[PDB]
C-alpha cells in the first residue's frame, strides 16, 4: 500500500508541476494575433 | 364550524369545576405555547420523549391528574416525572427553572391559565391529530 | 462603445469616477453593517436565544466579547447599538466622498495629481496600491489580537463554567501549529483551517497574518514584478478584477463550510448548533432517557448488529450510534466531558451527566439547522407552528450563492481579459481568420 | 414595419389616455374588491365560508358520491349546516 | 368576390394580431381556457370533489391553487353546464368539477387552433410548415396525460389537477403507483428535454463565441444586420472547436437546425407512448428476475428493490387523503415503516 | 527549440486532433482513472455497505444487476467525508466493501471535468475565439458538483451524495424530495423552466429556421445538401422567419437580431440550471422547499387538507421508508 | 390619424379589464380572517 501511496503522490506532483510550469511558460503570448 | 363556548370550555380543577375560556385567551395561549413549549410540543407530541404527549387522556393518568387547568399551571411551576415521583424543574421548563429556561421569565399568571387552556382546547378541535405524530399529519 | 446595460465599464479608464463608484458602494456596505444592526437590536428580545430570531450581526459582535457575560447571556445591549450607529453614520461621509468623485470631482485623477493616478498597464504604480492595501489588512488582522489581548478578550464557548468572554494571554506562535492548520486535509476528521478550536491559536494566526500583510504591503511598494510574473499574467484592470473575483469566491466556499462546521469563531450559543452538533445532540438525547429507565446503553445491540447507542468509528473510537455515525468528527464543550481516551468513556456516561448537558442536548436536538424557506422549523414534513431557520444555513447557504456566482463572474472576466488583450474579444476578423490559415486536422 | 394601429407608447403617455384610465382602473380594483367584501363571490361559486366547510361536530369531508345525485348530495350536505 | 372572399380579405389582414380563420377556432377556446383557469383559482373550491382547498379566496396561495379534478363519482362524464349532473345550476357546475372539463376541453380545441394557425401564418407568407410539425409534440402529451391517461382509469379523478402543487402530487403519484421513472419511455423524454436544453445551450453559446467582428462597439449585438446576406459567426472555427474539444462538430447548419428540431420534439412524442400505457396499468413496474432472486434470498438488495419499499411507502401513506372516495381506512399498524421513523 | 519549449507547443498545439493543453495534462489522467474504475466496478465490484449498517447492496452486473439497475455504490455511511484512498484500507477486499471506488472514481471525475471547463476557455484563446462557451458548461459542471461534492459535505457522508446509476439516480431524487421537498423550491422550478423552456427554444429555433430554408436542391435530394461547410452566405431568410413568428404571435415577441436570438438561447437553460444547481446546493444545508402544511384551517381550527398536504402525505411515505435499518432515533437530521 | 378601437384595442381588454377586477378581488382577500 506504502509502495502505492508512494506512487501515486510521485506520479500528481509530476503532473501538478507540468500544468503549474506549462501556464509560466509565456502563456498569454500563445495565441494567433497580438503575442506577448 | 366554529370556535364556540362549549369548545372553549374545559375543566378548571379535579373537582369538576369549568371555566369557559375566551377566543381571545385560546389564541393567546397558542401563540405563547409556540414561543415557548412547541420547540418540543408541536402538535402535541414530545420531541423529546415522545412516550409522553399532550393528548387528554394521556394528562388525566398523569400523577397529579394534568387534564384541568390547575394541575396544568402547577406542571408549568413545578413539573414532576408523570408518577409525581420526582421534581424535574432542572430539564423541564417552568417558573421554578426560569433561570435556567429563560423564555418562562416574563410568563405571569394569565399567560400559565392561557397555555393550559390550549392545550385542554386543541384536542377537542383537532382530535387524533392532536398528540398522534406524523401517522395524522 | 459599450451599451447601457455594461456602462460601469465606462468608468474602466476614468479614474476619479471609478473612485467614487468604489467609495460610494463602500458607504453601502456600511450603511447596512448599521442599519442591519440596529434592526436586529429593535427586534431583539434577550429571553430569547439569538438563533431563534432571526440574527447574524448581533452574533457577530457578541462572539468578539461586547453585550454578554457567562454562557452567552447578554448582560448590556449598548455595544450593539453603538457599533450600528457609529457605522450607520461612517455610511454618510463614504457616501459624501463617493458622490463628490463621481459627479462632481474630477473625471480622471491622473492629471490632477499624479500619486492618486494610475495608470492599469503601470506595474509599479499597481504594486504600491496593492501594498497600502496589504498594511491596512494587517492592521486590521492585528486589531483583532488588540481586541483579544488588550481590550477585553473575546467569547470562548470552551472556557469552564458554559464558556465566558476570556482575556487572550498567551496567543499561539508556533508556526508548526500555526502553519500546521493550512497544511491539514480538508477531508473529515481533519477540516483544513475550519478545525481551529481553540482562541489563542485564532489570536496566534492573526499576529501572524498582520505582519505578514504587513511586510508583502512593504515589499511590494518597493519592488515591482520580476520579468517571470511580468509574462505569466495579464495586465489590465478587467484582468486584475477578475482575479480578485476568484480570491472572492475562493473565500466564500471556505466561509460557507467554516459556519457549517466551526462552533468556536461560531459558538453554537449565538448561531445555533451545527449539522453534526444537533445529530449527536439527538443521540445523547436518547441514551440519556433510555439509561435512566434502565437501559445498559453500552452492551443494547440494535437491529443491525451494530450498537443501537454506541458502537466504533472505522479507526476504533467508541462513537454514538444510529446514522450520526457519519458525524463522530464533532467536538463541542457539552460532549467532551464525556471524551476518554477510547472515545466516549461509558463510565463517564452511567455516572457523570450532569443537568446541564441533558438540557444543552435537548435544546440543540430541536434546534437542528433544518427548516424551510418560509421558516417554518424542522424536517421537510413537519407541520406549521416553529418558526425558525438556523443562522447557520442563512449564512451557509447565501455564502454558497455569492461565492458561486463569483467564480463565474471570474470565469467571465479573466475570459474577456485574455481575449481583450490579444485584440479579438469583439470576435473574429473575417479577413484574417487564424483557423482559416491553420491545415485542416484530416 | 406597422400595421397602422397607434402606438402603445404614444397611448400611455398621453393625457387623454390617463383621465380615461385613472378611473377605469380604479373602478374596476374597487368592484373585484366589493365582489369579495360583500360576500359575493362565495355564492356565486359555492364556495365554503370559513365557518361552513364542517358541520360542528362533524370531521367527515362531504363527498359527491353519486353522479346523477350530485346536485342533491351537496343540497343535503349544505343543509346539514342550516 | 362573394362575401366568403370577404371575409377571407377581412380575416387575413395585417394587423397587430392576426386573426385568420383559424382564429375563430382559436381565441374563444385559448381565452375560455386561460379565464377558467383564473375564475377557478381564485374563486372555486375542491371540498366537494376532493376535501380540498384550492382557490385564493380559500387561503391558497400561487403554489397550492388548482383547478381540481371532479370527483371518480363522476366516471368520464364530460360534465356539461347544461348536462344531467350539474342540470343547469352554475354553483354546482363549479363545484362538481365542470371547470375542470371545461378548461381541458376548450384547452384541446384551442391547441389545435394554434396548430392551424401556424399552417394558416406559414402558407400566407410562404415558409414550410415545420414549426407546426414540431408543435405536434405538445399536443400529443396533452392530449394523452389530460385526456387519455384518465380515459383509460376510472375516472377523471386521476388526470392531473391544473395547479402548480396538484402537479407536483400527479408526478409523485406516478413514482408510488406506476414506478414510472423506470420506464423506458419517459427516459427517452427525459433525454429529449434535457436533449433539447443542452443543443439549446450550447448552440447558443457557440455563435456568441464564433462572431465575426462587423463593428467597432464592445457590444457586438449592434453589428448584426437582418437583411445581410453574411453569415454572422465562423461555421468554420466552430467546427475546428469542437472538432478538438469534443472529437466531432457539426459541419451542415442545416442538419444542425433540423436535428434541434427533432431532439425535443421525439423525446416528447416517446414520453407520450409511455403515459398511453399507464392509461391501462401498462406499467414498467418491476424485473422478474429481480424479485425472484430477492424473494429466495434475503441478503440481496439493489437500488430497485430500495426503490420499491419507498413507492409502498408513498402508495399507503398517501392513498387515504389521495382517493378520499375509496374510504381507505390504515390502522396505524398496517403502515409500512423503517425503524424509528 | 529546446526541449521544454517543444514540449510546450505540442501541449498547446492546434494541430492536434484532440487538443491538449495545460489543463488537458491534468484532465486526460484523472477522466481515464475514473473511467476505467467505473467500467471495471460497474461490471464486477462486490458489494458495498453504503449506508454503514453492514447492509450491503449489489451494484454491479456480475452480482446481479442489469443496466437499469446497476450502480457504483456510494461509499460508507462510517466512513463519513473522510478521504479513503486505496492506500488508506487494510486491503482491497476491505476497500471494495466500504465502498472505495466511488470515492475515486468521483474525484478524479470532478478534477478533469473542471479542466475539460478549462480546456474549452483555452483552445478558445488558441484559436482567436471569444471565451465564454465554457461559462456555458459551468451549469452542468456546478449540478455534478452539486449532486457529487457539495451535498455529500453539508449532510456529512458521501453516502448521500448521488450514485453513479440510473436506479441510483431515482433512489437519490426521491430521498431528495422526502427531506428538502425541491419540488416546493423555487430554484428547481427555475430549473424546470430552464430545461422546458430550453426544450422548447432548442424546437422553436430549429423549426423556423429549418421552416425558411432557402430553395437550393431538388425533392429527391436531402435539403441538407443545399448548404455547403463554410460558405459565406446565409442558408435561411431570417427576414421570412421573421414574418412568421412575428404574426404568430405578435411583431414584438419575435426577433429580428440572430445575435441578441442566440444570446437568449444560451441564457436561458444556463441561467435556470445555474439555479437548479444551487438549488441542491442550499438543500445542502437544509434550507428546504415552502412548507405550507396546515397552513390552511377553518373558523373552528380544523385543518383543510390543500394538494401541499397530500404532496406531504407522499413525502412521509418516502421518508419513512427510506434507509429503513439505519435510523435509531425518531429524526432523520441528516 | 390613428383608430381607436380596433382588434388590437379588443384583445387588450378583453385581458386587462378582467385582471384589474380579480387584482382587487384578491386584495381584499388578504383581510379575510378565519
Ligand atoms: C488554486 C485553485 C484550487 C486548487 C485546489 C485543488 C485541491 C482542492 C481540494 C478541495 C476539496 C475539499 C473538499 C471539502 C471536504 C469537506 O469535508 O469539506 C469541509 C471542510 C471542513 O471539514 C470538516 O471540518 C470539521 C471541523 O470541525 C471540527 O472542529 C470544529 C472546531 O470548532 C468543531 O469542533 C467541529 O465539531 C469539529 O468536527 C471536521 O473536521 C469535519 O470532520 C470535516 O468534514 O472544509 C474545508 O476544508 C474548507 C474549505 C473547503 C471548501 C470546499 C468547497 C468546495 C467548493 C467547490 C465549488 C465547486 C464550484 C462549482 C464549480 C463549477
Ligand atoms: C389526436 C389529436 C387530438 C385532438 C382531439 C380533440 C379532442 C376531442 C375531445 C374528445 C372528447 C372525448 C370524449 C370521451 C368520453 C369517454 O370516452 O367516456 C367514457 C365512455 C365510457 O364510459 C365509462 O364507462 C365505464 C364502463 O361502463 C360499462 O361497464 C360497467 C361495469 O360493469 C357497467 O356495466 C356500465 O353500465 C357499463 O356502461 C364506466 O361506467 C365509467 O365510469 C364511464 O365513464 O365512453 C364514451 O363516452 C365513448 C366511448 C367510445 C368512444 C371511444 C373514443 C374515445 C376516445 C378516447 C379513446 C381513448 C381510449 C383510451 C384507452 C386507453
Ligand atoms: C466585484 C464584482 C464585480 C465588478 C466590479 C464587476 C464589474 C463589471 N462587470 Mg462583472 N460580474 C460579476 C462581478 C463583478 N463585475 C459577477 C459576480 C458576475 C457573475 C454573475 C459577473 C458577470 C458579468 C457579465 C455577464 C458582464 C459583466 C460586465 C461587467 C462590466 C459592466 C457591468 C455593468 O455595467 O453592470 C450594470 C448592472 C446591471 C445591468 C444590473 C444587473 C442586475 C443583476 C443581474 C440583478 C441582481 C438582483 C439581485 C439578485 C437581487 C434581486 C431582488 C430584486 C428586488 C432586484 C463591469 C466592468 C459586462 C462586461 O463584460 O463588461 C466588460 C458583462 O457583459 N459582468
Ligand atoms: C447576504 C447575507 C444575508 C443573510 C444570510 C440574511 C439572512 C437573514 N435575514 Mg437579512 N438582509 C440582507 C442580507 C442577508 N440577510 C440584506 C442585504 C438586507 C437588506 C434588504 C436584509 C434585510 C433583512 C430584513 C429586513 C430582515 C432580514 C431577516 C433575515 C432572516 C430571515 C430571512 C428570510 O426569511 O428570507 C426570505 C428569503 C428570501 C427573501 C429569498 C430571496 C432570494 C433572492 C432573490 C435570490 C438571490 C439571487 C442572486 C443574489 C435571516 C437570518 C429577517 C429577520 O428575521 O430579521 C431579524 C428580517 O426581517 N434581513
Ligand atoms: C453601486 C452601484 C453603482 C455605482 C456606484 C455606479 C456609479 C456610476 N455609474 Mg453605473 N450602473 C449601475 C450601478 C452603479 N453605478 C447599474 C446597476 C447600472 C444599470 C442601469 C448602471 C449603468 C450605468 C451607465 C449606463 C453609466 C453608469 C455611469 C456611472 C458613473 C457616472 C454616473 C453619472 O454621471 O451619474 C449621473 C446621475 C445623476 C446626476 C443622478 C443622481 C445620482 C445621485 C448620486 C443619486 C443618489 C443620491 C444619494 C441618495 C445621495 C446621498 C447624498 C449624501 C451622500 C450627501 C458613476 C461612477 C456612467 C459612466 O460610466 O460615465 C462614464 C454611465 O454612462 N452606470
Ligand atoms: C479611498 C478613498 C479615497 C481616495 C483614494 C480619495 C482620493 C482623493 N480625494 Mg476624496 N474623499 C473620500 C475618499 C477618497 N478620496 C471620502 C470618504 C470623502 C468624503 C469625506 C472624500 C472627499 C473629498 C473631497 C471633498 C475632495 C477629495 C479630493 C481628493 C483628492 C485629493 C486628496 C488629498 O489631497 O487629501 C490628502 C490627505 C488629506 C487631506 C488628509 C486625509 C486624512 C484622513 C481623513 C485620515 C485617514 C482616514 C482613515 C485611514 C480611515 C477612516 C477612519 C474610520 C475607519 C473611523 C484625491 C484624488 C479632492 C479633489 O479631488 O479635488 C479635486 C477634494 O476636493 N476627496
Ligand atoms: C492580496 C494579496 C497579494 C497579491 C494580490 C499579491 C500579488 C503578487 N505578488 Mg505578492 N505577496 C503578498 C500578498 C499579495 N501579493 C504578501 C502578503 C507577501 C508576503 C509573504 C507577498 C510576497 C511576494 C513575493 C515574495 C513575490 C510576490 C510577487 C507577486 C506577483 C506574482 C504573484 C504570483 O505569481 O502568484 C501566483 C502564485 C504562484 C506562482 C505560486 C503557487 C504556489 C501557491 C502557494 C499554491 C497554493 C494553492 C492552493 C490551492 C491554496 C491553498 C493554500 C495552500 C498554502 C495549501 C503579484 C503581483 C512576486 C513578484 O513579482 O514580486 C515583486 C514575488 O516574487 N509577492
Ligand atoms: C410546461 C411546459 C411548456 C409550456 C408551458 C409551453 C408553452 C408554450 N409552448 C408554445 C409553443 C411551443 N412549444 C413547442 C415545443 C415545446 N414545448 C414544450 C413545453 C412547454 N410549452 C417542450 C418541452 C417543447 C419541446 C418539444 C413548440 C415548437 C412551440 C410553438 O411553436 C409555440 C410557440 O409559439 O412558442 C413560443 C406556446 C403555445 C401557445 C399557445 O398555445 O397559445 C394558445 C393557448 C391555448 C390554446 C391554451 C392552452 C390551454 C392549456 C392546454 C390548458 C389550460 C392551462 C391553464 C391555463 C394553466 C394551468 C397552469 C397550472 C397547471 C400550473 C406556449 C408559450
Ligand atoms: C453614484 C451613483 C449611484 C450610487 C450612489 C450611491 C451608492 C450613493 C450612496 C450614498 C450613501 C451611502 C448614503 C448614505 C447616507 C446616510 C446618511 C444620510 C445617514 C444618516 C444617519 C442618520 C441621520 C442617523 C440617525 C440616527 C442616529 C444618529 C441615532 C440612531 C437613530 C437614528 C437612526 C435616527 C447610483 C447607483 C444611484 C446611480 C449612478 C450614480
Ligand atoms: C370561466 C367561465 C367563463 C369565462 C371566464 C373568463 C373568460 C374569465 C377571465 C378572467 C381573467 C382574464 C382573469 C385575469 C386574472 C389575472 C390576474 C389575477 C393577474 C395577476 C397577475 C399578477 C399577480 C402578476 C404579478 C407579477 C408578478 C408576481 C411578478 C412579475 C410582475 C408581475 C406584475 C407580472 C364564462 C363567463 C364563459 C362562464 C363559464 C365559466
Ligand atoms: C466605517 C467605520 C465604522 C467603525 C465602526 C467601529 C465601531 C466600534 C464600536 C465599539 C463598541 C464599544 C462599546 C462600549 C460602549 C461605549
Ligand atoms: O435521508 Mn434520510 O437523512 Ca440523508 O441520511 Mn439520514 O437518512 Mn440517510 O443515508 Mn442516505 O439518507
Ligand atoms: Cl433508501
Ligand atoms: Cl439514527
Ligand atoms: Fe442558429
Amino acid at each position: 500500500m506504502e509502495t502505492l501511496k508512494i506512487t501515486v503522490y510521485i506520479v500528481v506532483t509530476f503532473f501538478v508541476l507540468l500544468f503549474v510550469f506549462g501556464f509560466l511558460s509565456g502563456d498569454p503570448a500563445r495565441n494567433p494575433k497580438r503575442k506577448d | 364550524a366554529e370556535l364556540t363556548p362549549e369548545v372553549l370550555t374545559v375543566p378548571l380543577n379535579s373537582e369538576g369545576k369549568t371555566i369557559t375560556l375566551t377566543e381571545k385567551q385560546y389564541l393567546e395561549g397558542k401563540r405563547l405555547f409556540q414561543y415557548a413549549c412547541a420547540s418540543c410540543h408541536v402538535g402535541g407530541i414530545t420531541k423529546t420523549n415522545p412516550s409522553l404527549d399532550l393528548r387528554t387522556e394521556t394528562l388525566a393518568l398523569a400523577t397529579p391528574p394534568r387534564d384541568n387547568i390547575e394541575g396544568l399551571v402547577d406542571y408549568m411551576k413545578n413539573p414532576t416525572t408523570y408518577d409525581g415521583e420526582q421534581e424535574i424543574a432542572e430539564v423541564h421548563p417552568s417558573l421554578r427553572s426560569a433561570d435556567i429556561f429563560p423564555k418562562m421569565r416574563n410568563l405571569t399568571e394569565k399567560d400559565l391559565v392561557a397555555i393550559a387552556g390550549h392545550i385542554l382546547v386543541e384536542p377537542k378541535i383537532l382530535g387524533d391529530k392532536w398528540g398522534g405524530g406524523k401517522v395524522y399529519y | 462603445g459599450f451599451a447601457w446595460w455594461a456602462g460601469n465599464a465606462r468608468l474602466i479608464n476614468l479614474s476619479g469616477k471609478l473612485l467614487g463608484a468604489h467609495v460610494a458602494h463602500a458607504g453601502l456596505i456600511v450603511f447596512w453593517a448599521g442599519a442591519m444592526t440596529l434592526f436586529e437590536l429593535a427586534h431583539f428580545i434577550p429571553e430569547k436565544p439569538m438563533y431563534e430570531q432571526g440574527l447574524i450581526l448581533i452574533p457577530h459582535i457578541a462572539t468578539l466579547g461586547w453585550g454578554v457575560g457567562p454562557g452567552g447571556e447578554v448582560v448590556d445591549t449598548f455595544p450593539f447599538f453603538v457599533v450600528g450607529v457609529v457605522h450607520l453614520i461612517s455610511s454618510a461621509v463614504l457616501g459624501f466622498g463617493g458622490v463628490y468623485h463621481a459627479i462632481r470631482g474630477p473625471e480622471t485623477l491622473e492629471e490632477y495629481s499624479s500619486f492618486f493616478g494610475y495608470d492599469w498597464k503601470d506595474k509599479n504604480k499597481m504594486t504600491t496600491i496593492l501594498g497600502f492595501h496589504l498594511i491596512v489588512l494587517g492592521i486590521g488582522a492585528l486589531l483583532l489580537v488588540a481586541k483579544a489581548m488588550f481590550f477585553g478578550g473575546l467569547y470562548d464557548t470552551w472556557a469552564p463554567g458554559g464558556g465566558d468572554v476570556r482575556v487572550i494571554t498567551n496567543p499561539t506562535l508556533d508556526p508548526r501549529v500555526i502553519f500546521g492548520y493550512l497544511l491539514k486535509s480538508p477531508f473529515g476528521g481533519e477540516g483544513w483551517i475550519v478545525s481551529v478550536n481553540n482562541l489563542e491559536d485564532v489570536v496566534g494566526g492573526h499576529i501572524w497574518i498582520g505582519l505578514i500583510c504587513i511586510a508583502g504591503g512593504i515589499w511590494h511598494i518597493l519592488t515591482t514584478p520580476f520579468g517571470w510574473a511580468r509574462r505569466a499574467f495579464i495586465w489590465s484592470g478587467e484582468a486584475y478584477l477578475s482575479y480578485s473575483l476568484g480570491a472572492l469566491s475562493m473565500m466564500g466556499f471556505i466561509a460557507t463550510c467554516f459556519v457549517w462546521f466551526n462552533n468556536t469563531v461560531y459558538p453554537s450559543e449565538f448561531y445555533g448548533p451545527t449539522g453534526p452538533e444537533a445529530s449527536q445532540a439527538q443521540a445523547m438525547t436518547f441514551l440519556i432517557r433510555d439509561q435512566k429507565l434502565g437501559a445498559n446503553v453500552g452492551s443494547a445491540q440494535g437491529p443491525t448488529g451494530l450498537g443501537k447507542y454506541l458502537m466504533r468509528s472505522p479507526t476504533g473510537e467508541i462513537i454514538f450510534g444510529g446514522e450520526t455515525m457519519r458525524f463522530w468528527d464533532f467536538r463541542g464543550p457539552w460532549l467532551e466531558p464525556l471524551r476518554g481516551p477510547n472515545g466516549l468513556d461509558l463510565n463517564k456516561i452511567k455516572n457523570d451527566i450532569q443537568p446541564w448537558q441533558e438540557r444543552r442536548a435537548a435544546e440543540y436536538m430541536t434546534h437542528a439547522p433544518l427548516g424551510s424557506l418560509n421558516s417554518v422549523g424542522g424536517v421537510a414534513t413537519e407541520i406549521n407552528s416553529v418558526n425558525f431557520v438556523s443562522p447557520r444555513s442563512w449564512l451557509a447557504t447565501s455564502h454558497f450563492v455569492l461565492a458561486f456566482f463569483f467564480l463565474v463572474g471570474h470565469l467571465w472576466h479573466a475570459g474577456r481579459a485574455r481575449a481583450a488583450a490579444a485584440g479579438f474579444e469583439k470576435g473574429i476578423d473575417r479577413e484574417s481568420e487564424p483557423v482559416l490559415s491553420m491545415p485542416s486536422l484530416d | 414595419g406597422t400595421t397602422g394601429e397607434r402606438p402603445f407608447s404614444d397611448i400611455i403617455t398621453s393625457v387623454r389616455y390617463w383621465v380615461i384610465h385613472s378611473i377605469t382602473i380604479p373602478a374596476l380594483f374597487i368592484a373585484g374588491w366589493l365582489f369579495v367584501s360583500t360576500g359575493l363571490a362565495y355564492d356565486v361559486f359555492g364556495t365554503p365560508r370559513p365557518d361552513s366547510y364542517y358541520a360542528q361536530e362533524q370531521r367527515s369531508i362531504p363527498l359527491v358520491t353519486d353522479r346523477f345525485e350530485a346536485k342533491q348530495q351537496v343540497e343535503t350536505f349544505l343543509e346539514q349546516l342550516k | 368576390r362573394g362575401w366568403f372572399d370577404i371575409l377571407d380579405d377581412w380575416l387575413k389582414r395585417d394587423r397587430f394580431v392576426f386573426v385568420g380563420w383559424s382564429g375563430i377556432l382559436l381565441f374563444p377556446c385559448a381565452y375560455l381556457a386561460l379565464g377558467g383557469w383564473l375564475t377557478g383559482t381564485t374563486f372555486v373550491t375542491s371540498w366537494y370533489t376532493h376535501g380540498l382547498a384550492s382557490s385564493y379566496l380559500e387561503g391558497c396561495n400561487f403554489l397550492t391553487v388548482a383547478v381540481s379534478t371532479p370527483a371518480n363519482s363522476m366516471g368520464h362524464s364530460l360534465l356539461l353546464l347544461w348536462g344531467p349532473e350539474a342540470q343547469g345550476d352554475f354553483t354546482r357546475w363549479c363545484q362538481l368539477g365542470g371547470l375542470w372539463t371545461f378548461i381541458a376541453l376548450h384547452g384541446a380545441f384551442g391547441l389545435i387552433g394554434f396548430m392551424l394557425r401556424q399552417f394558416e401564418i406559414a402558407r400566407l407568407v410562404g415558409v414550410r410548415p415545420y414549426n407546426a410539425i414540431a408543435f405536434s409534440a405538445p399536443i400529443a402529451v396533452f392530449v394523452s396525460v389530460f385526456l387519455i391517461y384518465p380515459l383509460g382509469q376510472s375516472s377523471w379523478f386521476f388526470a392531473p389537477s391544473f395547479g402548480v402543487a396538484a402537479i407536483f402530487r400527479f408526478l409523485l403519484f406516478f413514482q408510488g403507483f406506476h414506478n414510472w421513472t423506470l420506464n423506458p419511455f419517459h427516459m427517452m423524454g427525459v433525454a429529449g428535454v434535457l436533449g433539447g436544453a443542452l443543443l439549446c445551450a450550447i448552440h447558443g453559446a457557440t455563435v456568441e463565441n464564433t462572431l465575426f467582428q462587423d463593428g467597432e462597439g464592445a457590444s457586438t449585438f449592434r453589428a448584426f444586420n437582418p437583411t445581410q446576406a453574411e453569415e454572422t459567426y465562423s461555421m468554420v472555427t466552430a467546427n475546428r472547436f469542437w472538432s478538438q474539444i469534443f472529437g466531432i462538430a457539426f459541419s451542415n447548419k442545416r442538419w444542425l437546425h433540423f436535428f434541434m428540431l427533432f431532439v425535443p420534439v421525439t423525446g416528447l412524442w416517446m414520453s407520450a407512448i409511455g403515459v398511453v400505457g399507464l392509461a391501462l396499468n401498462l406499467r414498467s413496474y418491476d424485473f422478474i428476475s429481480q424479485e425472484i432472486r430477492a424473494a429466495e434470498d434475503p441478503e440481496f438488495e439493489t437500488f430497485y428493490t430500495k426503490n420499491l419499499l419507498l413507492n409502498e411507502g408513498i402508495r399507503a401513506w398517501m392513498a387515504p387523503q389521495d382517493q378520499p372516495h375509496e374510504n381507505f381506512v390504515f390502522p396505524e399498524e398496517v403502515l409500512p415503516r423503517g425503524n424509528a421513523l | 527549440a529546446n526541449l521544454w519549449e517543444r514540449f510546450c507547443n505540442w501541449v498547446t498545439s492546434t494541430d492536434n486532433r484532440l487538443y491538449v493543453g495545460w489543463f488537458g495534462v491534468i484532465m486526460i489522467p484523472t477522466l481515464l482513472a475514473a473511467t476505467i474504475c467505473f467500467v471495471i466496478a460497474f461490471i464486477a465490484a462486490p458489494p458495498v455497505d453504503i449506508d454503514g449498517i453492514r447492509e450491503p447492496v449489489s451494484g454491479s452486473l456480475l452480482y446481479g444487476n442489469n443496466i437499469i439497475t446497476g450502480a457504483v455504490v456510494p461509499s460508507s455511511n462510517a466512513i463519513g467525508l473522510h478521504f479513503y484512498p486505496i492506500w488508506e484500507a487494510a486491503s482491497l477486499d476491505e476497500w471494495l466493501y466500504n465502498g472505495g471506488p466511488y470515492q475515486l472514481i468521483i474525484f478524479h471525475f470532478l478534477l478533469g471535468a473542471s479542466c475539460y471547463m478549462g480546456r474549452q476557455w483555452e483552445l478558445s484563446y488558441r484559436l482567436g475565439m471569444r471565451p465564454w462557451i465554457c461559462v456555458a458548461y459551468s451549469a452542468p459542471l456546478a449540478s455534478a458538483f452539486a449532486v457529487f461534492l457539495i451535498y455529500p459535505i453539508g449532510q456529512g457522508s458521501f453516502s448521500d451524495g448521488m450514485p453513479l446509476g440510473i436506479s441510483g439516480t431515482f433512489n437519490f431524487m426521491i430521498v431528495f424530495q422526502a427531506e428538502h421537498n425541491i419540488l416546493m423550491h423555487p430554484f428547481h422550478q427555475l430549473g424546470v423552466a430552464g430545461v422546458f423552456g430550453g426544450a422548447l427554444f432548442c424546437a422553436m429555433h430549429g423549426s423556423l429556421v429549418t421552416s425558411s430554408l432557402i430553395r437550393e436542391t431538388t425533392e429527391t435530394e436531402s435539403a441538407n445538401y443545399g448548404y455547403k461547410f463554410g460558405q459565406e452566405e446565409e442558408t435561411y431568410n431570417i427576414v421570412a422567419a421573421h414574418g412568421y413568428f412575428g404574426r404568430l404571435i405578435f411583431q414584438y415577441a419575435s426577433f429580428n437580431n440572430s445575435r441578441s436570438l442566440h444570446f437568449f438561447l444560451a441564457a436561458w437553460p444556463v441561467v435556470g440550471v445555474w439555479f437548479t444547481a444551487l438549488g441542491i446546493s442550499t438543500m445542502a444545508f437544509n434550507l428546504n422547499g415552502f412548507n405550507f402544511n396546515h397552513s390552511v384551517i377553518d373558523a373552528k381550527g380544523n385543518v383543510i387538507n390543500t394538494w401541499a398536504d397530500i404532496i406531504n402525505r407522499a413525502n412521509l411515505g418516502m421518508e419513512v421508508m427510506h434507509e429503513r435499518n439505519a435510523h435509531n432515533f425518531p429524526l432523520d437530521l441528516a | 390619424s390613428y383608430p381607436i378601437f380596433t382588434v388590437r384595442w379588443v384583445a387588450v381588454h378583453t385581458l386587462a379589464v378582467p385582471t384589474i377586477f380579480f387584482l382587487g378581488a384578491i386584495a381584499a382577500m388578504q383581510f379575510i380572517q378565519r
